[PDB]
C-alpha cells in the first residue's frame, strides 16, 4: 500500500495527512480495474473511521465529484491550475475513501471493451464487494475499523445494494455499522410522484404537464423510462428552462 | 463564495500528465480517451436496476444496522418530496416528529427520526449538499457518525 | 398640493423628481385622515402614469414597507440615520403614490379611537375611494391620467375591492387601467389549500401536521379562523423553527 | 446585498421629529404614540373580509381591465401554491402556457398568459418581491406597465 502513496499533488498545499491512491482488479479474467483515492484523517484523530463513498450517475466518477467538489480535501482551481483546501472537508474526522466506479468510470477501467456495454446494477455490486476485500488486504491495519458507506443520488442504488452484500458475506475483517444515502434514489414509484409534486410547488411547470408526468410515468421506471414518460418529460423539460435542475436558486454556469 | 463552474476545473486538472502521474493514474497511457467527470456510454447503457429499494432497507434495518437518509432542499432532480414519500412507505413508527435543527445561530435543515432510521434535510442546499452547504454538511457527517440526532 | 411638497428629507441624498406628502380627510364626521406619499418620475419621464401602491397586514404600512424598504425611492441607512437611493425604484418610470391605510396606520389618524376597532374590508374600501377623488382635486394635473392600482398580501383583498369600486363609480377624472397584486390573498379555500401543500413540499412540516392543517383549516376564513385551525397552526409554528417565513433561504436578522 | 434587519432602520428613521416634520405629518404633535410599522390594534381588530375575491375577478376581468399576479417563490406566507390554484379557480383559458421568462443571462420566473390575467412568478423572491428580487421586480413593472408579457 506504501505504494499507492501521493507525496504530492500538483498544486497541492501543504497538509497533515497521508493520501493514497491506485488500482484494485476485481475480475482478473476481464482486467477489470477500480480506481480509489484515500484521504485520511491527521493523526491526532486516528484511529478514525472509515467511510467509503460513492457518487452516482450511474456513470460518475466518485473522484470528480465527490472528492474534488465536495466532500474531499481540496478544490480545483479555476483552469485546472492547483488546488485549494477545503476547510469542511469530512476527512477532518474520517478516513474517507472515494470509488470510481464502475470500471469506465474516472479512472478505473476495464480490458474487455464489451463491459462498458453492459453494466448494471448486480456487477457493479459484486465488483465493488470484491474491490474492498483486496483492499483490506493491502491496507490491513484497516481491518475492523468502523466502517461506513455512503453517496448521492443513484448511489441510492449502490449503497444499499453493497451494503447488502457486505452484511450477507459476513467477512469479519469488515466491520460495517451503517450507511448514509443524500438525495437518492429509493423507490421508482414514489419518487417519480414526489418528484412531479415538488416541480409543480417550485413552479416549474404547468399545470398540464404536471398531470401529463403523472400520466406518462407512473408504471416506469426511473432509469429506463418508457416513450410516453420521455415525451412528458421534453415538454416539462422546455417549461423549466436554463436554470441548474440541481441548485434551484444558484446560477448556471457560463 | 459560490461557483457553479467547478466540473470544468475539475476536468482540466485531471487530464494533465503531471496530476495522473502523481496518482498513479493510467500508468500505461493505455486509458485511450480522455478523462471525463462523468462515462456517457456507461450511463446510456444501463442494464438492470431494480425498482425498489426498500426490501434491502427493511433487511439492513433488521440488522441493527445505523441508517441516515438526508436531502438538500433546494435540489430538483431528486428532490426532497420523493424521498419523503418513499421513506414513508417503509412504514415504520416515528421516534421524533420533523423538527428544526441548528447550527450556530441558523436552522440548518430539518430532521425526523423513525425508529430504525433517521432522516435529515439540508436548509437550502442543492444536490451536492457538500457543495452548496459545507458546514451544515460537515455537522450531519459528525453526527451521523457519532449515532446522535441532529440538535435543537 | 404645492404645500405638501418636500424639500429634503434629512440624510436625503440629491435628486432629480419631486416627492409630496400629506395629509387627506375622508370623513370630516370621524375626524379620518389619511397620510400619502407621493414619488414622482423624473421629467423627462414625464407624463408618466399614477400608480397606488397598497401594504397589507391589514394594519401595515405603506409608508413602510412599500416606500422604505421595497420599490419606493430610498432605503433607510442603518439605525435610522440617513438615506440611500433604490436604484431599483419603481418610480425610474411611474409617479407613485404610498398611502397609509387604513386610518390608524402609518401615520394616518382618527379622532375617534373607536375607529381603530372596528376595521374591515367595506370602510376601508370607501375611505381609500374618498381620498382619491380628494387627492385629485388637489392634483388636478393627474386627472385623467392613467392610472393603476397595486399592492401585495393583504392588499390582496384591498386592490380589487377598491379597484371595483373605482370602476362602479365612473368617476371620469380617473382613468383605471387596471391592476396588480403580488403574494395575495385571493381565495381563502384554496389559499389554504396551497399553502399547506407548498408547506409540505419545502421540508417544513411534519406529515402528521400537514393532514391536521388540511382538516382543522379548511372551513375557515384566512382572518378568523377556527379554534381547531389555530391549533394545528400552533404545531406547524414550531416545526417551522427560526427561519424568516417570508423568505425561506436567508437569514433572520439579530 | 440583502438586510433583514431593515424595519428596524425604518423605525427608527420616521419616529425623528425631524423627518415627520420633513414629511409634514403629525403636524400637531396630536399622534398619541410612537410610529410603528404595523398597527397592531388593527391586525387584531378586523372585521368583515369575504372569503373569495373571484367574483370582483371575474367583474373586473369582464370590465377589460388589466389584470396581474405575481409570486415570490420562496415566500412561505402567500406561497406560489395558494396563488396557483387561486388563479386556477377563475377558470380561465390559456393563451400562453407556463414559460420561463428571462431577464439577462438568468431565468427570472415563470409565466402564464390566460384570457383576461397574466400570472407571473419571480425566482427566488421572497414575500416583498421588491426587497428580494429588486431588478426582477423592476422589469416585471415595466412590463405590465405595457401590458406586454414577460419575455423569453
Ligand atoms: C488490461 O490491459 C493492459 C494492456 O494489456 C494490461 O497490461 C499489461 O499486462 C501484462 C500482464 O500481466 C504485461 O505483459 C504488461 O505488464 C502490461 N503492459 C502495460 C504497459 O500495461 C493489463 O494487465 C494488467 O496491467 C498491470 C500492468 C499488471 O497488473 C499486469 O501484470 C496486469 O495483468 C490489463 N489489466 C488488468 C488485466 O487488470
Ligand atoms: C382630529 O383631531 C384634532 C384634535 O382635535 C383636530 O385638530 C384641531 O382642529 C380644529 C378644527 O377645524 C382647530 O380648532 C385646530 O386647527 C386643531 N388643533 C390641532 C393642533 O390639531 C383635527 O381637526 C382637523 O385638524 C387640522 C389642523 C384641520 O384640518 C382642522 O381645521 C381639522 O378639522 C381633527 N382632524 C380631522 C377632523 O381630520
Ligand atoms: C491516459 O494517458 C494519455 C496520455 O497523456 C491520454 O490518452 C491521451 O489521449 C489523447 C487523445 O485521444 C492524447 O492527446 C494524448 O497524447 C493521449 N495518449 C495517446 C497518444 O494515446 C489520457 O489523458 C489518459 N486517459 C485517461 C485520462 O483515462
Ligand atoms: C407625534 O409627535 C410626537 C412628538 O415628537 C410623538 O408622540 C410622542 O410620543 C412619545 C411618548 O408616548 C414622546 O417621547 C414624545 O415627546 C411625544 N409627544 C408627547 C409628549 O405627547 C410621536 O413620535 C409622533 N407620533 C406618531 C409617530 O404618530
Ligand atoms: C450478481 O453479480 C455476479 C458478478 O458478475 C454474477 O454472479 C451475477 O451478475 C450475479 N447475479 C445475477 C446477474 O443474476
Ligand atoms: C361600505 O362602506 C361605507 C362606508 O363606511 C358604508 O356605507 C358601509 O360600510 C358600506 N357597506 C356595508 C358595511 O354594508
Ligand atoms: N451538476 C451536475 N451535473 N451534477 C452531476 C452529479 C450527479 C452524480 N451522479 C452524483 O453522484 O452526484
Ligand atoms: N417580514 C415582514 N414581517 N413583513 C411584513 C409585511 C407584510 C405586509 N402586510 C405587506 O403589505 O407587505
Amino acid at each position: 500500500h506504501a505504494a499507492d502513496r501521493i507525496a504530492r499533488l500538483p498544486g497541492q498545499p501543504a497538509v497533515d495527512f497521508d493520501m493514497y491512491s491506485g488500482y484494485i482488479t476485481v475480475d482478473e479474467g476481464a482486467g477489470r480495474s477500480l480506481f480509489y483515492l484515500l484521504q485520511e484523517a491527521p493523526e491526532d484523530a486516528q484511529p478514525a473511521p472509515l467511510v467509503l463513498w460513492l457518487n452516482g450517475g450511474p456513470g460518475c466518477s466518485s473522484v470528480a465529484y465527490g472528492a474534488s467538489e465536495e466532500l474531499g480535501a481540496f478544490r480545483v482551481k479555476p483552469r485546472g491550475a492547483g488546488l485549494v483546501l477545503n476547510e469542511y472537508r469530512w476527512n477532518k474526522v474520517a478516513n474517507v475513501l472515494f470509488l470510481d466506479s464502475p470500471a469506465g468510470v474516472g479512472f478505473s477501467y476495464t480490458n474487455t471493451s464489451s463491459d462498458i456495454y453492459t453494466s448494471g446494477d448486480n456487477r457493479t455490486a459484486h465488483d465493488s464487494y470484491a474491490f474492498l476485500a483486496k483492499w483490506f488486504e493491502r491496507f490491513p491495519h484497516y481491518k475492523y475499523r468502523d466502517f461506513y458507506i455512503a453517496g448521492e443520488s443513484y448511489a441510492g442504488h449502490y449503497v444499499p445494494e453493497l451494503s447488502q452484500l457486505v452484511h450477507r458475506s459476513k467477512n469479519p475483517v469488515i466491520n460495517l455499522k451503517g450507511f448514509m444515502v443524500g438525495n437518492g434514489l429509493i423507490d421508482d414509484y414514489h419518487d417519480y410522484v414526489g418528484t412531479f409534486e415538488f416541480w409543480w410547488n417550485h413552479g416549474i411547470v404547468s399545470d398540464d404537464t404536471y398531470r401529463r408526468l403523472k400520466e406518462a410515468c407512473l408504471h416506469d421506471s426511473f432509469i429506463h423510462p418508457s416513450p410516453a414518460c420521455d415525451a412528458a418529460t421534453d415538454v416539462a423539460t422546455a417549461e423549466q428552462g436554463n436554470i441548474d435542475m440541481y441548485s434551484l436558486y444558484t446560477p448556471v454556469c457560463n | 463564495s459560490y461557483d457553479p463552474c467547478t466540473e470544468r476545473y475539475s476536468t482540466a486538472y485531471y487530464n494533465r500528465r503531471d496530476v495522473q502521474m502523481a496518482l498513479h493514474a493510467n500508468v500505461t497511457g493505455a486509458m485511450n480517451y480522455t478523462w471525463a467527470t462523468c462515462s456517457d456510454t456507461i450511463n446510456t447503457h444501463w442494464h438492470d436496476a431494480p425498482r425498489s429499494m426498500l426490501p434491502i432497507y427493511r433487511e439492513l434495518i433488521a440488522a441493527g444496522l445505523r441508517i441516515w437518509v438526508f436531502s438538500g432542499d433546494t435540489d430538483a432532480v431528486v428532490p426532497l418530496t420523493a424521498t419523503r414519500y418513499s421513506i414513508g412507505a417503509l412504514g415504520l413508527p416515528t421516534t421524533t416528529s420533523w423538527y428544526p435543527w441548528y447550527d450556530d445561530q441558523e436552522v440548518g435543515g430539518w430532521s425526523q427520526v423513525y425508529k430504525g432510521l433517521t432522516l435529515v434535510s439540508v436548509r437550502g442546499a442543492g444536490h451536492e449538499v457538500p457543495l452548496h452547504r459545507p458546514r451544515q454538511a460537515l455537522v450531519l457527517f459528525q453526527y451521523f457518525l457519532q449515532g446522535k440526532p441532529m440538535p435543537g
